[PDB]
């Protein structure tokens, strides 16, 4: 139930532990081009908002 | 010159070319970053896909 292209729903992920390893392990995603950060290193960095 | 011959699935055709992070060959066949060679892909649908 995602919205239209011009009305992309925006969600702010705050105050939780992230598990990007699960997202990488999924084979459904055909494209996983990460810009500015290596996809492998996503599981050990800390950022905000 | 070390000729390497093998077969992968149709979608990928990436061979971990520069350092490609694709996990199809991340557990099967990794190619070094400083690779002074060539990559050739051939269609096999007609010849016993």
């Amino acid at each position: 139930r995602f919205a239209s292209v011009y009305a992309w729903n925006r969600k702010r992920i705050s105050n939780c532990v992230a598990d990007y390893s699960v997202l990488y392990n999924s084979a459904s995603f055909s494209t996983f081009k990460c810009y500015g950060v290596s996809p492998t290193k996503l599981n050990d960095l800390c950022f905000t908002n | 010159v070390y000729a390497d011959s093998f077969v992968i699935r149709g979608d990928e055709v990436r061979q971990i070319a520069p350092g490609q992070t694709g996990k199809i060959a991340d557990y099967n066949y990794k190619l070094p970053d400083d690779f002074t060679g060539c990559v050739i892909a051939w269609n096999s649908n007609n010849l016993d896909s």
